[PDB]
C-alpha cells in the first residue's frame, strides 16, 4: 500500500 | 590502542552539535557553518541554538526544511576558532553488513555513540545501531568515520536518511526555498488477478474489482490533484498514458519524473475511463 | 401503611426465585412449577437449582431456551406446600410513565426491589427501574403487582421482555423444541436519495449507490441464506416480490411472516437482479 | 387510570421533537414553530431536521446559539395541522423534592420518559431523573407537565437549564444575535487568612500570599481582558473599585452587572496595585 | 402543594450539615450538638468544620469513630440560635419498597435530595436513591422524614447504615472509646458434601476436603487470633465447642456473642483436631 | 573491503527466502528445494509462496511442522537456474561470545541483517542480534556464514533453534509425519527441605508438603496421561521406578528416553503411593 | 579460534555469580570472597545465596549497601577450591566507542553475555550492550576482559557504575558502615537572564524571578536541611559563601566537598537573604 | 442499521 | 465467603 | 475555584 | 517450574 | 534540574  | 569505533568518532564527532529550540542533534558539513539535521528536530521554528562538542554556542538560523525527506539545514556564524567538520562519505557504496556508527550530541559536552550495521537498504538506511532522540539528526558514520547518513528517531531497527539524498537537497534547503515533491494523492495497491477474483469471491468486499492486473486506488486523499481529477476509491489504474502498469512504485517514479504542475493521462477501469491529473507539491 | 410498592412486592415477590447453575432470578407462573427467566441466566445448562423466597430449594430442569428473545422456562417439582405464583398482567396496556417495579431474588432469602417507570416501548420495554444482575430474569411489575415484563441485565435505562412475548413463547419452550426465528442474514439500511447522492459525492465511499430509495445491504453474514443466494454488500433491495420497499423493518416483517424454509424473491440493483432466498432459522 | 407521570407526558410530550444534523431532542414553545434545545445538540450547524412525535418532519433553521448557557432556538415552518406546544412553567417555584419528569424524543416516533426529583437548585437544576443523550435538549417537566427546564446531557445526577433562563434568552436567540456574557478572564479563589498563612507555611507553595482575605487570581486565561490589563497568577484582588471583596461570586456579579466593554478598577496586592479591565464577551 | 418528598426534607433537612477536614455530610441528632456521620468522612482527623444549612459554622470535634460500622460522632458548640435536629425513626420497621429519601449538604447552603426505595434489608440497607459523596454521611429518611439510616458512599444501588445500629453505637462513640468488634480472623466458607466431593474430583484443587459439611477455612489472616491458634487454610471447622456448625454466619454470631478476649474451642478436620482461639478486637 | 559480516551474508544470504501464506523467512538447505523455517511462520497452512532473494517465486508445499520445536520444512520446485543454498554449520561448537548474524528476507528482494553474539546456550540459542518478525525463520549465521540456528521471533535478547536440532528433525518433517514428543502432563517443581518446611510454616500455603526433596506436582494438565493416572496437584514425586529424583529436568529426560506409549512407575507422597503413566504425544 | 569476546568472557566470567534472596548477578573481586553487586539486587536483606558459575553455592552475608551509588558488597566463605576472580580494570581510561562486554550469571550454571560500546561517559557509564535483569550486578568488561563497571538494570541504552567508584566504596561497604553522601535537599535549576525575563513575561508563571543568573530552588524536599534552614521554592541562590554561582553542579560539588554536618552560608534572593544549611546524610 |  |  |  |  |  503506497502513496503516490 | 582504540577500537576502530573510537577512531571514527574522533574523526567526525567534533562536528556533531546539539540543537535546541526551547531538541536534537546535527552536524557541521562546511567550515562556513552549514549544519544538517532532521526537520522534526528544528520544528517549524527558525531561531535555533547550536552547541558544539567543545562548548561554543552559536545563534543559528533555520535556513529551512524538507518535511518529506525530514532534512533541515541550519547555518551558524563561523567566528573564532574554525568550526570542525564531518567529512561526507557516499551512501551508494553501502552494503548490508557494513559497520554503522550513530553519533549524537544530546548534552552539548560529549558525543553519544552507538554501534550497529547496515541492516537494510531500500531510500531509508536501516541499521541496528541504537537510534534514539537526541542522537537523531546526528550523523551515521561508516567504519572510516565518513557521514553516510542522518540518524532519524521515529525492534532494534533504526533509520537514517542516506547522505547522498541530503547532498542533493543541500543547496536548495540552505538557500531557502522548497524542494519539489510532486504527487497526485492516492493510496494505491498493486492488484493481482488471483487477487481480484479472490476479492470478488467475498460477498463483503467493498467493491467488485475488474479481474485485471493494475493499480487499485484504495483512497483518494482530500484536497489533492486526484480528488480534483475525479478519481474514486475503487478505480483500477492500468496505464499511464501509453505504458501499461501494475506497480505502485513505477507510478511513483512517473509522477516524480513528471515534475510539478504537469498533466498526466490515466487509464482506469470503474467501465473504462481516462483522466488527467495536475501534479501538485506534497505538503 | 405501606406504599403501593411494598404492596405489589407482597403480591408477586414470593414467586420470585433464585436460579443457580454453579446465576440470576426467575419467577413461578403456575402452581405446577413453571418458571420464567432469562436464557443468559441458565446458560446452555439443563440442571438448575431453584430457591424460593421462603428457603425451599428444588432440583429444577431447564426445559429450554430461546436465545433470540432471551427467555427460558424452568420446571420444578411442586411438592409440599403449594408453590406461590406471580399473576401475569398484560404488556399491550403499558403507557410510558406507568410505574414499574423490578423484583429479584439474588440471595434466595429476600426480594430485591427497584422502582422506575416505563421509559420506552418499541419490542423491549425500557424502564429507569435499576435493572442489574441477580435481579435479571425476575419480573417487572406494574403498580398493581402484575408481571408485565421479564427483567434482563444487558445510563439509568434497563430493559424488560414484555410479558405477552413470553406468553406466546411459553407453551413451546416449556415443551422443549425450538421457537421459529426466520431470517436471511443481511445487515441492511434504508437508503435515501439525498443519501445515495450524498454517498456518491464522496470519492472514498466504498460503492456507488444507484440514487434510489430502498434497502442497502451493508453486510452479508457468513453461512446465511443470503450468502447462499448470492447477495453482496452493496446491493440495494427495492421490492420483495411485488410490493416495493425502503424500510428495513417492513422487510423484517415480510421475512417473519414468511416462515421457515420459504423462498422469497428479491428485487435488487447492483445492474438489475432478482434472487430467491430460502429463509432459515436464526441461531 | 394513569399515574400523574403518564398524564404530564400526555400534556407536553407531543411538543418534544427529534433534532438531527447528520443529534438530540428539542421542544416546541410556540405554534409558530419556535423550538428550544441544547447548543451541543445543534452544533455549529445551521440546517437541522426536526421530527415531531407524530412523524411530521420539518426543515428547521438554527436561529442561533448561546454556547455559555447551552441553549439554541430552532424554527420550523408551521404548515398543515398545527404544531403542538409544551406549556412553559416557571423555575423560580421549584423546591428540592418536587417531582421532575425528563422527556426526550430520540427516535422521532415516541417519547422517552424518566422520573426523578429536583435534587439541587443553585443556576443549574439538578435532578435524579435519568438524563442521557437523545433525551438532552428535551424538556424537564413538573408534576403538572409544565416545562420547568431543558435537559442537558453532560452518579445518578443530571442537569437542566432552568426554564426562566431560556425565557430571558429566547427573544435574543430567536432573532439571531449574541447573548452578552461579559467576563475578564481569571480563574479565582476566595482566600482565607487561616488559608494565606496556611499556604505560607509550606516551603513549596508557588507564591507567598499576603495574609489577607480576598480573591486570589489562580490563573490568567490567555488573550483575555485580564491578561491585557496585566493581571498575573498570584495577585490578590481585595476590592472592586470602592467596595471590598473576598467572594469570587460577588466579583462575578459585579462583572456581569457592569456589561460589555466597561472599565472596572481593581484593587490587588502583589505590593499594592490597582488596574482597569475592559470587560469583553465570553466565547 | 408540595410532594411528600419536599415535606420530609423540610422536616429533617435543616439538621443536615457539611463536614470538611481540609469531606462529606452529617446530621444533628441532639440540640446539644451531637452529629452523626461516616467514619470515612472524618478520616482519622479530630478537628472538623461543621456548616449548617443556614450558614452557621462550628468548630466541631471528632468524638470518635467505628471503622467497622463506618460511623463517627462529631460534637459542636450549640451557641446562639438552637441547633435544628433530625428526628430519629426506627429501622426495624423498614419493608422493601418503603420510600427512601437520601439528603446531603455537600455545599453547606442547601440540601441535596435524591429519592428511591428500600431495595434490600439484610445489616446494610440497600436503596436505589442515588447515594453519592457529599451526600454520604447525611441521613436516609422515610416518607415521614424520620432518619432511618446513614447514607454511605462506597449499579443504581446504594447503602445506608440502619439507624438502630447508630443508636446502639452512639453513647459509646460520643464518649470516646472503642466499640467492641470481636473476631478470630478467618476467611471461611460453608462446605457442602456435594461440594467437598465436587472439589475432590478436580486434580488441581489445592487441598482434599474431608467430604463433610462444615466451615472451610479459606484464609488465615496474618497476625490474628486464628493464626496464633494454629489454624491453617484448608481446615474444616465442624462445631464450636458442643454445637455442630456448617454456617459461616452462625460462627460469626457465636464469636460476637462470645465477646473480647474469650477462648472458643473449635472442632476441625485436617485428621481431627480442636483448638482454642482468643477473640481479639477487629482493627 | 567488506567487513566479515558483509562476507557471511554474501555466502548464505542468497538462500534466505520470503514465505507468505496470505508471513516470515526461511532458507534453502538443499539444491532440491528443501527449506527450513518456523512453524509459526507457515501456520497450519499447507500452500506457501516462496520468494528468493533474486525475485524468483515458487509454489512451495508445507511438508509439515513440529509445533514443539517450532520448525517446519517447505519444499519448492527447483526449476530453471539452480536454487542457492545456505551451508549448515554445527551448533555444538558455539561458545558464548561467538559472533552471530541473523538474516531475513522480509520483502523478497533483499536480506535484512542484524549482528550480535551468542548470549546464552542451554536448548535455545540466545543472541543479542536483533531478532524480529520477517527475520524470523531465517538463519542465524556464525562468523564464517554457516547456518548455526533458525531465528524465532517470540530486552535485546532473541532466540534461535540450534541448527543440530533441525538436522535431527529434517528427514522426519520433510517426509510428512510427526516428530515424537512424549510427555505425561505435569507442571512440576523441585522441592527443597528448607523449602518444604518453609512452605509448611505459612498458614496459607495450599497444601502441606511432606518435608522431603523431590518433584512437587504443581499442576496436572487436563486430558493428559498424568490426569488419567490419578496424579493430583500437591503430589511429591520422589523416584522414577528405582532411581530417586529431585530434579524436574532429570524427569524430563527419563520421560523422553522412555518413548511414546510407555508405562512409567512413579513414587509419590500424598501417604505413599506409586502410579503408572502411559506417555503420550505432546500436542 | 574465538572472537575477542569469547576470550574476555573466559577470563572474567568464572567470577560472575548468581545472587538470590528468595535476585541478580555479582562478581568476586578477591580470593577471600569479596563480591560486588547492585544494592537493588540484595534488597535490604542480609542473608544471600551465592552460586558460582561452576555450581558451588555459598551462604553469603550482605556486608552492606550504598543506596545512592547502588553498590553492595557480599562476602562468602572461600572454602575448598579457590574462588575465581575478575581482574579490575580502570574506568578513567574509557573512551566512547571502546568495546563493552556485559556478563551475567542469571541461572548459576552459565554466563549471559551481551556486547556493545561505551556510548557515554559522564558518573554513569552508558553502553549499548544489552543490560537486563539477572545480568544486573554482573561486571562490564573491556575488550581485554577487565571489569570496568557494574551493570545496573534500571532505548538500547544501559548503565554501569564505573569501577573506580566501587574501588573507592569497597573498603567502607565491606566493613559495614555508611558511605557519606552529604546533601541539603533542594531541587534546583540554573537560571538564565533571558530565562528569568522569559519566565516573567508569562502571566501564569508561579513566581517572579529576580532577572539574574543563579540557582533557582524549584523544590524544597521535606525534612531536609534546606527545609530546616527556611529555604523556599522560588529562592534564587547566587553564591555559596563568597564564590558566586549559577551552576547546579558547582553547588553539588561544594556540598560534597563540605562533608557531613557542615554549615554552608547561602546567598539567595526572594529581597536579599543569606541562610546557613547544615549538611546531612542523604537517605 | 437492522438485521433481517 | 465470609470473615469471622 | 470560579471563573470570572 | 518445568513441564514434563 | 538537579538535586543537591
Ligand atoms: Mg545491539
Ligand atoms: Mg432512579
Amino acid at each position: 500500500a503506497a502513496a503516490a | 590502542s582504540e577500537s576502530f569505533v573510537a577512531a571514527a568518532v574522533s574523526r567526525s564527532g567534533p562536528a556533531v552539535v546539539r540543537i535546541d529550540t526551547e531538541q536534537g542533534s546535527g552536524f557541521i558539513i562546511d567550515n562556513s557553518g552549514i549544519i544538517l539535521t532532521n526537520a522534526h528536530v528544528v520544528d517549524g521554528a527558525s531561531k535555533v541554538v547550536v552547541t558544539l562538542r567543545d562548548g561554543r554556542t552559536f545563534d543559528g538560523q533555520v535556513r529551512g526544511t524538507d518535511e518529506v525527506t525530514d532534512l533541515a539545514v541550519v547555518k551558524i556564524e563561523p567566528q573564532g576558532s574554525a568550526l570542525p567538520v564531518a567529512p561526507l562519505g557516499t551512501s551508494s557504496n553501502l552494503q548490508v553488513g557494513d559497520w554503522a556508527i550513530a553519533v549524537g550530541n544530546p548534552v552539548g559536552l560529549d558525543n553519544t555513540v552507538t554501534l550497529g550495521i547496515i541492516s537494510t537498504l531500500g531510500e531509508f538506511i536501516q541499521t541496528d545501531a541504537a537510534i534514539n532522540p537526541g542522537n537523531s539528526g546526528g550523523p551515521l558514520l561508516n567504519a572510516r568515520g565518513e557521514v553516510i547518513g542522518i540518524n532519524t528517531a521515529i525492534t532494534g531497527i533504526g533509520f537514517a536518511i542516506p547522505i547522498d539524498q541530503a547532498k542533493a537537497i543541500q543547496n536548495t534547503l540552505a538557500a531557502g526555498g522548497t524542494v519539489p515533491h510532486p504527487y497526485i494523492g492516492v493510496q494505491m495497491m498493486n492488484i493481482t488477478v488471483d487477487q481480484a477474483q479472490q476479492n470478488n469471491r467475498n460477498p463483503n468486499s467493498p467493491f467488485i474489482i475488474p479481474e485485471v492486473d493494475g493499480i487499485l486506488v484504495m483512497r483518494v486523499l482530500p484536497g489533492t490533484p486526484a480528488e480534483r481529477a475525479g478519481i474514486r476509491r475503487g478505480d483500477v489504474i492500468v496505464a499511464v498514458d501509453g505504458t501499461p502498469i501494475s506497480d505502485g512504485a513505477r507510478l511513483q517514479r512517473i509522477v516524480e519524473q513528471a515534475g510539478l504542475n504537469k498533466a498526466l493521462k490515466l487509464d482506469l477501469l470503474r467501465r473504462r475511463l481516462s483522466l488527467t491529473v495536475q501534479t501538485a507539491q506534497l505538503r
